[PDB]
Formats: C-alpha cells, sequence, structure tokens
DNA sequence: GATCGATCGATAAAGTTTTTTTT
DNA sequence: ATCGATCGATC
C-alpha cells in the first residue's frame, strides 16, 4: 500500500471493506441495543440516490463501530478527516456504477455519472462545549452544541482562474487550488510574444458559494459564573441559506 | 564593538551553576530513589504534562550539603535573582538523564504517535541520506517545567521570596524575579493555540524549514534558501503545514486589589498575567487567589518613533497557582443527625438566619421554597405553573436586607440584585459592546442565568419603566427571551422570586387603605399567592428586649444568644438535596377534605366585599397555591403521610399570611 | 477605450516612442459620458419566515433608467450579474476573518496586497408593478 | 539590454459626558 | 523603522 509524508493511510482495501459492509450488510448492531431489521436502510437507500439523483447520503457512520472488521478505518476517520472523504466520494461514484453494471438502463451511464455525490458523517462521537478544546484537537471531528446569532450574505471563492494579455485572442485559464495564484512571467500563443502586460479579467472565471456564521453556546449548566462565549462557523456546500 | 561593550568583571557565572545542575542525578533518595526522577517516569508514558521542581528538593539538597566543606554557591538567590535563566538551562540537563522508551506503545493509545516517529524517521534517515539539519531542542519535549515557592516555618529556620505583596508597591528592582501576588482574578479570555514551532512545505524537497517564535508577530522567510530544493534552477515554493508543528496553551486575565490593601488614597491598579504548560483552564472570575510567577517586561514594536520611547508596559508570568476558599457521599454521619434528632418544625427555623426578632413563623415561609416542590411531569401538552412567590412590605429601621438576602448569600444558586444596574431589560440578555476581540456577545443581568434558583430583589420602585413588564413574564410562564432586532430567541424561566417592596411616604397608615404604595395591582390579584408585613407597634415589654438585642453585641464580638445550638448551612442544603430526591405523590384523601376548605374559604370572603382592608374574592387561583405548598411542605417532611394531618400545616400559614394588617 | 473597475489610468500603445505610462491628461472634450446611481433594495414582506435580520444587496443603474426607480416600491430588474474589488490605487492609501478568500487572491504581478471580492449587481431595465 | 543593488519615500494611531429641544 | 519601487551602473 501506499505511504504519504503527511499521513499513513492505505490503499483501496478500505472502500472494498466498505463494499462488502455496505452491500452485505441486512442487520448489525443488534447486541449493543439488546432488546430481542430484514433489511439495511442504506441498501434502499442506495437504490434511493439515483432515482432521485441527489448527491448527499447522511451517514450515521456509528456503523463501523458495530461491525467487527473496519475499525482501522473507524480510528482514522477520526485523525486524518480529509483525505478519508477525499477517499469516499470517490468510491460512491463507482459504488453507484456498481449498481448501474447490472441494469444499463439506469440513466444512459454518462450524466448521472458527472456530477459527484457526497457524504456526511454525522451525530458520531460526543463532545461538551467550547472548555475542553485543547490545543492537540488539530485535525477532528467535533460535535458542538450551541445557538447561532446572525449571518452574512455569501461572498465568492476563487476555485478557477483565468488570464488574457495584449495579444489578438488568448484565453488561457488556470487553476489555483491552493492559497497561491501561479502567473507567467512571459507571454506565449505566438512566437514573438515577448514578456509584457499579462492581465487579470475577474468577472469571468465563475465562483461557488461561501458563509460564515456566528455561533455563542447555550448556557448548558455552565457554573453560574463564566460567560457564554463564542466561535465562528463556515460552510462550503449547498446548505447556505438554509440555517 | 567599542563604547563599553566589555562588561564588568562579574563573579557570577553559570558554568559554576551549570556543573551543580549536573548533580541532580541520582543522589536525593530523601524525596522510590530519586523521587524527582520518579515523576520523570510518569510523563514519558504521557498521563500528565507537569513536572514541579520545588525549592524544599534544593534546600534540603543544600542541607545534607552543608556537612560536605565544598565551595556551593546559593540556589534560591539566583532563581528569583533572575529567575528566566532556569528553565533552559534545566531542558538540556534533563535530556542527559531522561530515559526514553520506558512505556509501550504500538500505533494507537497515543496522540500523534507514528507521526512524530515518521517526521523523527524522516529526518533520521535524511541525516545519512547523501549517499543536513539537527533538531532545535524546543522539538522534542512534549513537557513543560513549574516551580514553587516556600512560605513555611523552613523559612524560619533559617536564611522572604514568597511574601504576599499587593501590587501597589511593585514598581522598582521586581524585573526579571519571582514573586507571589494576591488580588482578584477578572476578564478571563479563552484559550488560543499559541506557535513554538514552524514546519514550511516546498512541495519539491520536503525538508520542512524550522524556526524560534518571537514575540506576536513575526515573518515568513523566502524559498531559496534549504539544501536540496534550493540551488538549482527550480526552487520549491514554500508554504505551511499545520499539524507539522505544536501547538501550546494561552489564555489571558487582569488582577485587582482586596479593597483592604489599598491605602485611603488612589483608585486600585491593575495588572496582567499569563499562562503556560497546563495551568490553564483552572482560574475563574471572581476567585479570591494568589499566583506565583516569574518577572517579565516585553516591547511593543509599533510606532517606535513619536510614541514608546523607552517604556515597558511589562505583564508577569505564572508559574503556580494556589486556590483559595471554594448525598449519603461519606458527609452522611452530619446527614443522619437530621434524621435522628427530627425537629424540623422548629430547629430548621432557629437554624436559618437566628440573628432576628421574633418571627419564627415567616421563617417556615421561605424555607420550603428553598427547596422548591416540583409542580408535575405533565408528559402531554399541559405545562403547569410551579416555583410559587412569596412578596414582603413594611418599613422597619432595621435595613432588613440583612433579614432576607442573608440567606440568598448561602442559598444555593442565589443571586441577589438591587436597582440600579440591572434594570428589566438588564434583567434578560441583550447585546453590548466588548473589547476588541468578538463583539455583540449575549451579555445578562441574573433570570437569564438564575434559572431554578433564587432571585432576590430589592428596590421596587426603581427603574421600573422595564423592571415592572418583565417581572411579570417568569410569572408568565416561559417567555425570557431578547426579542431586539438581533434576534428573537426564547430561553426558560423556572425561578422563584422574594421581593420587599418598601412603603411610601411615612408609616404606611393602617387606617388608611393598602394598594397606596404597591406598584401594580394585577401582579397582586392572582399572580402572587400570600403577603407578609412588618408593621411597628411601640411596646413597653418586647421594645427593651430589643433594645437588649442590640444593645448587647457591642460589648462582645459576637451574638451569643436565644440557646439554640447552631448548625452548619451545608447540612439542611444536602437534606434540601436530599428532599429533592423524593417527590412525593398525593393521595385521595387529601383532596376530599380540601374541596370544602376552599368553600371554608369561598364564603368568608364573600361575606366581607368591602374596600376597607382586605383583598382575595374567592378563586382557584389562589386555591392552587395551597395545593402547591402542601406537597412542598410534605417534600421536607418526607415520611409519605400526604393526608389531612400534612394539609393542615399548610392552613396554618394562610391564616398568619391574611390579617397581618389587623394590628 | 474601455476602462475598467479601476483602470484610471490609460498607459497602453502609445503612437511613437514616446514616454509610455508616464502620464495622463483626463480630457473633458471628447471623453463622453454617461450617468447612473446606486441604490439599495431589500426583501418583500410576504415572504420573510420571522424577524430574522432580512439580508440585502445593492444594484447599479446605467442607461436612462436613472428617476424611473421611485424608492419604496415593490420592483423587478433585469438580471445580470457582476463582482467589484476596489482596493489598490493612487490616491489614499488602500470583527471576524471575513475576505479569508482574499489570502488566496494574493501575488498578483503588482504589488502583494489581499484583494478581496464582493458580490454585488448590476441592472439594465427597471419596471414596477405596482 | 538586462539584472542587481542601493537609495529614497511612504506607511502604520484613538473616540462616547455635557448640552439641546421634545414628549 | 521597514518594505517596496525606481533609477543607475556594470557586465
Amino acid at each position: 500500500l501506499r505511504i504519504i509524508w503527511g499521513t499513513n493511510v492505505s490503499i483501496q482495501e478500505c472502500t472494498t471493506n466498505f463494499r462488502n459492509f455496505l452491500m452485505s450488510f441486512k442487520y448489525k448492531f443488534r447486541k449493543i441495543l439488546d432488546e430481542r431489521d430484514e433489511e439495511l436502510y442504506y441498501i434502499k437507500q442506495l437504490n434511493e440516490m439515483r432515482e432521485l439523483g441527489t448527491s448527499n447520503l447522511n451517514l450515521d457512520a456509528r456503523n463501523l463501530l458495530a461491525y467487527k472488521q473496519t475499525e482501522d478505518l473507524y480510528h482514522q476517520l477520526l485523525n486524518y478527516p480529509q483525505e478519508v472523504i477525499s477517499i469516499m466520494d470517490q468510491t460512491i461514484k463507482d459504488c453507484m456504477v456498481s449498481l448501474i453494471v447490472d441494469n444499463n438502463l439506469d440513466y444512459d451511464l454518462d450524466e448521472i455519472e458527472t456530477k459527484f455525490y457526497k457524504v456526511r458523517p454525522y451525530n458520531v462521537g460526543s463532545c461538551k462545549g467550547m472548555r475542553e478544546l485543547n490545543p492537540n484537537d488539530i485535525d477532528k471531528l467535533i460535535n458542538l452544541k450551541g445557538l447561532v446569532l446572525r449571518s452574512t450574505p455569501v461572498i465568492p471563492d476563487m476555485k478557477v482562474a483565468f488570464f488574457k494579455c495584449n495579444v489578438c485572442d488568448h484565453t488561457m485559464a488556470v487553476e489555483i487550488d491552493r492559497g497561491v495564484i501561479q502567473e507567467p512571467a512571459r507571454c506565449e500563443r505566438i512566437d514573438c510574444n515577448e514578456p509584457n502586460s499579462m492581465s487579470l479579467i475577474h468577472n469571468r472565471c465563475s465562483f461557488a458559494d461561501k458563509q460564515v456564521i456566528k455561533l455563542q453556546e447555550t448556557p448548558d449548566f455552565v457554573p453560574d459564573g463564566q460567560t457564554p462565549h463564542s466561535i465562528s462557523l463556515c460552510v462550503y456546500d449547498e446548505l447556505v441559506d438554509s440555517c | 564593538m567599542s563604547a563599553a561593550l566589555p562588561s564588568i568583571q562579574l563573579p557570577v557565572d553559570y558554568n559554576n551553576l551549570f556543573n551543580e545542575i549536573t548533580d541532580f542525578l541520582v543522589t536525593f533518595k530523601q524525596d522510590k530513589g530519586p523521587k524527582y526522577m520518579a515523576m520523570l517516569q510518569k510523563v514519558a508514558n504521557r498521563e500528565l504534562n507537569s513536572v514541579i521542581i520545588d525549592l524544599d528538593d534544593i534546600l534540603q539538597y543544600q542541607n545534607e550539603k552543608f556537612l560536605q566543606g565544598t565551595q556551593a554557591d546559593d540556589l534560591v538567590s539566583a532563581i528569583q535573582q533572575n529567575a528566566n535563566h532556569f528553565t533552559e538551562l534545566f531542558c538540556r540537563a534533563i535530556d542527559n538523564n531522561m530515559p526514553l522508551p520506558t512505556k509501550e506503545i504500538d500505533y494507537k493509545d497515543d496522540v500523534l504517535d507514528v507521526i512524530l516517529n515518521q517526521r523523527r524517521l524522516r529526518n533520521e534517515r535524511m541525516l545519512s541520506d547523501r549517499t543536513t539539519e539537527l533538531f532545535p531542542p524546543n522539538l522534542t519535549r512534549r513537557y513543560f517545567l513549574y516551580f514553587k515557592p516556600l512560605s513555611q516555618n523552613c523559612a524560619r529556620r533559617y536564611r522572604i521570596s514568597s511574601k504576599p505583596l499587593s501590587v501597589r508597591q511593585i514598581k522598582g528592582d521586581f524585573l526579571g524575579q519571582l514573586i507571589t501576588v494576591r488580588g482578584i482574578i477578572t476578564r478571563v479570555s479563552d484559550v488560543k493555540p499559541a506557535v513554538e514551532v514552524i514546519a514550511y512545505t516546498c512541495d519539491q524537497c520536503g525538508y520542512e524549514v524550522f524556526q524560534e517564535v518571537n514575540s506576536r508577530t513575526f515573518t515568513p522567510l523566502s524559498e531559496c534558501t534549504s539544501e536540496e530544493c534550493s540551488q538549482n534552477q527550480t526552487k520549491g515554493q514554500l508554504f505551511m503545514s499545520t499539524r507539522a508543528s505544536k501547538f501550546s496553551a494561552f489564555q489571558e486575565c487582569k488582577i485587582q486589589e482586596l479593597s483592604q490593601q489599598v491605602p485611603v488614597g488612589h483608585i486600585p491598579r491593575s495588572l496582567n498575567i499569563h499562562v503556560n504548560g497546563t495551568l490553564v483552564r483552572s482560574l475563574s472570575p471572581g476567585d479570591i487567589v494568589d499566583v506565583t510567577g516569574i518577572f517579565l517586561p516585553a516591547p511593543y514594536t509599533g510606532f517606535k518613533a513619536l510614541k514608546a520611547g523607552l517604556l515597558t508596559e511589562t505583564y508577569l508570568e505564572a508559574q503556580f497557582v494556589r486556590q483559595h476558599k471554594k448525598l449519603t457521599s461519606d458527609v452522611e454521619e452530619r446527614v443522619m443527625e437530621l434524621i435522628t434528632s427530627g425537629d424540623v418544625y422548629n430547629r430548621l427555623a432557629k437554624s436559618i438566619a437566628p440573628e432576628i426578632y421574633g418571627n419564627l413563623d415567616v421563617k417556615k415561609a421561605l424555607l420550603l421554597l428553598l427547596v422548591g416542590g416540583v409542580d408535575k411531569r405533565v408528559g402531554d401538552g399541559m405545562k403547569i405553573r410551579g416555583d410559587i412567590n412569596v412578596c414582603l412590605m413594611g418599613d422597619p429601621g432595621v435595613a432588613k436586607s440583612q433579614l432576607l438576602k442573608a440567606i440568598c448569600k448561602i442559598s444555593p444558586r442565589g443571586v441577589y440584585t438591587t436597582g440600579k444596574g440591572s434594570s428589566g431589560v438588564g434583567l434578560t440578555a441583550a447585546v453590548m459592546k466588548d473589547p476588541v476581540t468578538d463583539e455583540m456577545i449575549l451579555e445578562g443581568g441574573a433570570l437569564v442565568l438564575a434559572d431554578n434558583g433564587i432571585c432576590c430583589i430589592d428596590e421596587f420602585d426603581k427603574m421600573d419603566e422595564s423592571d415592572r413588564t418583565a417581572i411579570h413574564e417568569v410569572m408568565e410562564q416561559q417567555t425570557i427571551s431578547i426579542s431586539k432586532a438581533g434576534i428573537n430567541t426564547t430561553l426558560n424561566a423556572r425561578t422563584s422570586i422574594l421581593a420587599a417592596a418598601n412603603p411610601l411616604y411615612g408609616r404606611y397608615n393602617p387606617r388608611l387603605s393598602p394598594l397606596d404604595n404597591i406598584n401594580l395591582p394585577a401582579a397582586l390579584l392572582s399572580r402572587f399567592d400570600i403577603l407578609f408585613l412588618m408593621l411597628d407597634i411601640p411596646s413597653r415589654d418586647d421594645d427593651e428586649k430589643l433594645a437588649e438585642h442590640v444593645t448587647y453585641v457591642h460589648m462582645h464580638n459576637k451574638q451569643p444568644d436565644l440557646d439554640f445550638t447552631p448548625v452548619e448551612p451545608s447540612k439542611m442544603r444536602e437534606y434540601i438535596a436530599y428532599a429533592k430526591t423524593k417527590r412525593p405523590v398525593m393521595s385521595e384523601a387529601v383532596n376530599d377534605y380540601v374541596v370544602q376548605a376552599y368553600i371554608r374559604l369561598r364564603q368568608d370572603s364573600k361575606r366581607e366585599m368591602d374596600s376597607k382592608f382586605s383583598f382575595g374574592q374567592a378563586t382557584p387561583r389562589t386555591l392552587l397555591g395551597i395545593i402547591r405548598l402542601s406537597q412542598a411542605l410534605a417534600k421536607l417532611r418526607l415520611a409519605d403521610m400526604v393526608d389531612i394531618d400534612d394539609v393542615e400545616e399548610a392552613l396554618r400559614l394562610v391564616r398568619v399570611s391574611k390579617e397581618s394588617l389587623y394590628q | 477605450v474601455e476602462q475598467s473597475f479601476k483602470y484610471t489610468e490609460p498607459t497602453f500603445c502609445p503612437n511613437p516612442s514616446c514616454e509610455n505610462r508616464a502620464f495622463w491628461t483626463l480630457n473633458v472634450t471628447r471623453s463622453r459620458f454617461l450617468d447612473w446611481q446606486k441604490v439599495r433594495i431589500q426583501e418583500n414582506a410576504n415572504e420573510i419566515p420571522t424577524g430574522s435580520m432580512p439580508r440585502t444587496l445593492d444594484v447599479i443603474l446605467r442607461g436612462d433608467s436613472v428617476e424611473r426607480a421611485k424608492p419604496g416600491d415593490r420592483c423587478k430588474f433585469t438580471g445580470v450579474e457582476i463582482v467589484v474589488p476596489d482596493v489598490t490605487q493612487l490616491g489614499l492609501p488602500g470583527k471576524t476573518t471575513e475576505g479569508l478568500n482574499s489570502g488566496v487572491t494574493g501575488l498578483r504581478s503588482l504589488g502583494v496586497r489581499d484583494l478581496t471580492y464582493k458580490i454585488s449587481f448590476l441592472a439594465c431595465h427597471v419596471i414596477s408593478i405596482g
């Protein structure tokens, strides 16, 4: 398996380890919540993703703790929580395709296989507010309980750039993918195009949404002297102005 | 350079102290061999990150170095002659006697475990990958140091550093030293990650560059500086990475003075404090505490020419905090004393507030409100009222706040207010100005923080344009809210009210009509339940005893009177909590008799119909109060005897409620 | 031609080999103008869920459409969108972490700064039903 | 003609008790 | 006082 300078995560075993766990489930968790279920919620819901065409799978994600294997995947979610959702967005596209390869009459194998679906691991773990957030908590999942206060409208974000200098027609479109925009110091598109006025046409390249919300926690059994403090929020997906 | 750069011939170096730190290997076996090395084992296995290098392990280290006739310089001098040079040479002395692999951690059970070895091994392999930069010593620490002074009889043995000075006299030679100061902690900030190491990534060579952290502003470096990804025609463009650098804790607080060591003149003076290591999240606003720590001034690095020529604006850096004055859980030997002796109705009445004249009946009317009494777990959509509110009136010359609010200053969750300051808009929460940090926070008064407790108020004719509506809004059920332009959210309301409305000019004329000094009749008619009064009649026999009640307190400096064995307030505080774990359920014999007790309460109020003295006109809103306080007195007197004998104690207290004006 | 959102300096392609980008002189004679105004809008009453600080934005009217927009009425608009930054120029020297996307937007070919981008709106034609 | 080095110029600041009519 | 831009000199 591969090895990253940053993480120690594996190759696509855990994707396949999820995919057999996903498909061959039909019931689990009967023992941790022992009371005494013929088919999994997700099994019907994974069929339900295509027939509405949505992009969101609200994963409970307390299923890896119920499963015998995939604990290593489970205890890598809470320790490198950016690559693991970046892995699983590729798999859910293929695991959807794993249903289209059975029935080839499912939306012609092209158009719903362009818009990238995504997932949402929610209600995982437990947390207790703000007076426990140590500096060691750098890349982890946190479960806040509080109250939002006030919102600003959406400002845009540099997801793609554009350039055009002063020649006849040269309409390149560089990417950013960082906090760094890279530029050329000499022209192109012709032989005799020396270092010249490369200009930045700004109102042409597209942008996504982004929104910051301010939160202040509820006084949840606060010790009657401490002022309830505040922390901010940030969002990227299609959840702007739904809260 | 020239011009006095050669310093003086100082007889005090650090190399003469440095070898006298190298001797701090295993030689002090008294305090299971070297006990500071024993504490060194309980940190490497990662369960606590605070060592304590105190002074008793230095003076006894010198006490048993008294007999060896060799030159041993003083240690407690230099660690308070200049304290800040005694954290860094310890760290270059700990590592020579630091047993690393004493623990067993494979993959999990340690934060950041595999990556720190990965960040070590990727530089360990690149120490010999030429067929090079060593670690700065601040990188692989995962630990801190602390200190602890002394003010015991060891200082009275022989030869200060820990005298509890005040901030009024700390102006002089106390820079770069170690001084403990007491005070009152105010303006607590939050916890923010500070930076101690750095790692920029070039994404070409992978040599994460390291640097030390200076004061609160710094600057990144270039990209053509490294040893592999520099020096060629292509250079790895630098950018940062979070997780390749550790981050510490940080919190700021301000001190004030004790309001008794201050002289007759000027106002008290503030000071700045910081925290490091793991003493964080251990202070509170209102802590009557003291900190022990080392001293350091810091530069300003802004607008340096036209202001701040040589000024200092210093702070102090903390080392140790010594905080003070903080259900069958091994105090039951004192909780059984109420269960063995009993004596609920009178000994507990004489227990709370024994400093008054008479009035044992009215001190019983408050203590059942101190245990409250839950109405009903209703389940369905019937949010019924609980937590009745008793109000007082009358004009004595005793300044009766000591007769009410002394209970409020020992009762649990009982906050006090006055007329000025927190108005009715200032009773609930609001949005106000703040410092340069996150403004428009939800500051409040009492009822947004005294939920399910005691709200003891005075001065009912003060700031009434906002007060008089909002006090109804807790008796009006569940509408404590902030309906400003900011938001329209609503929080809860579960707190009892004790009110003492002061009367109007002169004595309240009893021949005159009531509601001549009370403001709102609508609160009194059904939104309250019972009243009391504090009339004065000139009496020959009682007042000379009352004269002896007040003249006797100036001979001694106490009030030894009234032949009662005084009880600590924590006892019934547990018994209120012990009653809170009971919640008795009513029987059926009670409502067979109280139904006509309301009828006995019906025609007598309908007999008078006069505007001369009395109030009340036979409503069930008066009736449901005596149903509420009956189970309340059954809660403090739990034998599960909810019967007629329990409810006759209730009508015992309501017959003295009315006709308090008939004298 | 075509002065952009900050291009107060036409300094490209002189006729002879004179000192290019040395100066300018905004002639009030031949450079034709047009007239505009900048107003704020607000959301209609029959769509607010609660009193939840009803947000807004700003428009620009360009042609003859000036003064047709009587303030304080229900109104419709054309619909072209735009984004406009303005932080660095010749004259005046150019809470929370608003403009956090701006740190990505640094390092253009001129001086390193923190250029933002705020959403705005342009119109072309107005109508006022009611 | 291009690149590098040196010199010169420009860039960073902060508010909230008395007094008027008015309801 | 520090950083950036412009001008001059040298290769």
